[PDB]
């Protein structure tokens, strides 16, 4: 099993300073050179930081020369990426990798870390339950929701009834409303069920400890 | 930096079919060294890349032949001989034979299932959320094919309305299918001036459009 | 920038009458060189405008002998001898000997015609329509001479309303009638506050009103 | 034969940019001289840019000068506008036309392409059937019709029963309610056919690829 598991992301104002860190296990870590690489809002890849496995040449891209850093605590296999004067370009997911024995090309991903660099404030979600009213009738199905408005930063987890009802959900990428993200979240249940039965969303916001739980009552 | 020009932006094959990636380096790739070190990465939905081939020929293990890479120099290709349902992702090829490396736009993979009609469902906004002076009456259209649809936003009929937020889930692994949720927010005034509030879909399944409507105190 | 001024801007004339168009100038488009260039041009409905007459009068291929530009200096006349049906459009001047080129206000050449009635027709809202929770109710006033005519939306009684969308098909071609279209949008709740919708249509071939109307329910 | 064929119109914002081409054959391209000529809304028409065959020296009014430059391109035969702040008075329909000889007045026209400068959105046309109801009467001679109501931008085609029903249909101008366009028309069918032969219009809505029928029914 390779594995390689970062940590450290976390959202920071544009001038702040935050090192990354990534962990390895699974293979020989000194004999493999690593490397940090970025996945930002529409998809793209950077490669931001490559390291020889004696740590003793270090490679950036122009972008991020000086105000990064790599380095690779080899003795207790770790891997860190030390950065500064963080502008907003930096936002980004950050995936430690792993370059195969021909250093040139990567060969394992890891789980990649959020990083959000912005002035605005962290907002907890306003839950709103989201009951069937409409037009038509029932027969069969009925789908219920939830409008998780208004929240900063992004992530927030979205569940029905625990982890229980995992049948027809679909929860929608976030959008940014002003310097605000607002999600959903629909599920299907039987005609039978949500009536007498009981569906419920809870949503987790993390970078509050917000924890919300609301019912969906008609 | 080379630049590593991709297309197409999305290839929508069926299963069984063969589809073919190409990508382009606007500087070359081959390396005086002995060759090239041109990469095909996958990302599959809500994962991590992982690399089907380096050195454009050879598969990383696991890998199954079907996924075949190709060219040199300059021109890249990939092509996955017949496809089955869990090849949707998005296809990077990457360059690691001049400093710094780069990776190409990507290549969306989608699978295409027959045509399927939205299942068109509107709520009415929460008395939660119009206590604290709010109003968003969503509307989810769901689990349609093909992923092209328009939503209007009827207030009163004739407001067609504009201040309205979409959104769309990637192709759903299980089913090749998208989902899309729209959002109309209005504040209580505007919100409690009209009656009844409309939801129209409009996409290849069907030739009418499928209109869903509320009344905003029918009793 | 001089500016051109075309009179008339409508012009009856019975096929076989001969038309005359004038378009005076503001300033000296007499040029001493080559006495002006002064153009015509003819855009029949639905077509990109066409050349007839330069630089004051000479016809361009293909132009029949009947047109023929006259004038000089400041005043230019296009003259039409025997019209036929297919002179109708609007022509336009056009200064050339200046920067900025000018063009004219256009003439629409109307042909007169045997008067003609409105065949009138009003259509209730439809079920589709009223479940998006508006009402428009139709009158197409269709296949009369000439232009004009006046509609009135009654909605129970005598009383008239604010809220109509007019418009008109330019001369038909080969038949030479008009024909308009009146639309009265209402919400649904507003409808169904009512019962008589009369369109009255009142044209030159009657001092009678021509009145279609239905009454508001289905049994 | 002089051919002269414009591409490229579309919806804009007011301030966008936009650039329209326009193809010429069946001449020789370097000989003429070029111009672009407006049509706007109220079939108003304005010269708006001028190039003379070398694409040696452009000449343009005041209205436009400074925003829109126009180029041709005598080997690959393409002359165009390039517009850049877009104004809401430059709505229009835009016309390439081949300037004479002497290159002061114009002598072939192009098809045109439509310009809709405008903050709106591209919205689908709903359409409803008109089925007659009326003053009762079945004739001879009835008129049946359907609207085309709420759509952005033009044009959008109307057709009846997939073109072969082309006897006495009539479509009306469409006009603009709350910024948005409205059509409707009619077509008179022999009573015999009235239900017995469905009669259907199709619209087409192109720039929201949108294509309905309806069938009117009674
Ligand atoms: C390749 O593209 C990049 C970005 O446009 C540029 O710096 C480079 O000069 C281009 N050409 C070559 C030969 O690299």
């Amino acid at each position: 099993e390779v594995q390689l598991v970062e940590s450290g992301g976390d959202l920071v104002k544009p001038g702040g300073s935050l090192k990354l860190s990534c962990a390895a296990s699974g293979f020989t870590f000194s004999r493999c050179a690593m490397s940090w690489v970025r996945q930002t809002p529409e998809k793209r890849l950077e490669w931001v930081a490559g390291i020889s496995s004696g740590g003793s040449y270090t490679f950036y891209p122009d972008t991020v020369k000086g105000r990064f850093i790599i380095s690779r605590n080899n003795a207790r296999n770790t891997l860190s990426l030390q950065m500064s004067s963080l502008r907003s370009e930096d936002t980004a997911i950050y995936y430690c990798t792993r370059y195969s024995s021909d250093p040139f090309y990567f060969d394992y991903w890891g789980q990649g870390t959020t990083l959000t660099v912005s002035s605005a404030k962290t907002t907890p979600p306003s839950v709103y339950p989201l009951a069937p009213g409409s037009a038509a009738q029932t027969n069969s199905m009925v789908t219920l929701g939830c409008l998780v408005k208004g929240y900063f930063p992004e992530p927030v987890t979205v569940t029905w009834n625990s982890g229980s009802l995992s049948s027809g959900v679909h929860t929608f990428p976030a959008v940014l409303q002003s310097d605000l993200y607002t999600l959903s979240s629909s599920v299907t249940v039987p005609s039978s069920p949500r009536p007498s039965e009981t569906v419920t969303c809870n949503v987790a916001h993390p970078a509050s400890s917000t924890k919300v739980d609301k019912k969906i009552v008609p | 930096d080379v630049l590593m020009t991709q297309t197409p932006l999305s290839l929508p094959v069926s299963l069984g079919d063969q589809a073919s990636i190409s990508c382009r380096s606007n500087q070359t790739i081959l390396l005086s060294d002995g060759d090239t070190y041109l990469e095909w990465y996958l990302q599959k939905p809500g994962q991590s890349p992982k690399l089907l081939i380096y050195k454009v020929s050879n598969r990383f293990s696991g890998v199954p032949d079907r996924f075949s890479g190709s060219g040199s120099g300059t021109d890249f290709t990939l092509k996955i001989s017949r496809v089955e349902a869990e090849d949707l992702g998005v296809y990077y090829c990457f360059q690691g034979s001049h400093v710094p490396p780069t990776f190409g736009g990507g290549t969306k993979l989608e699978i295409k299932r027959a045509d399927a009609a939205p299942t068109v469902s509107i709520f009415p906004p929460s008395s939660e959320q119009l206590t604290s002076g709010g109003a968003s009456v969503v509307c989810f259209l769901n689990n349609f094919y093909p992923k092209d649809i328009n939503v209007k936003w009827k207030i009163d009929g004739s407001e067609r309305q504009n201040g309205v937020l979409n959104s769309w889930t990637d192709q759903d692994s299980k089913d090749s299918t998208y989902s899309m949720s729209s959002t109309l927010t209005l504040t209580k005034d505007e919100y409690e001036r009209h009656n009844s509030y409309t939801c129209e879909a409009t996409h290849k399944t069907s030739t009418s459009p499928i209109v869903k409507s509320f009344n905003r105190n029918e009793c």
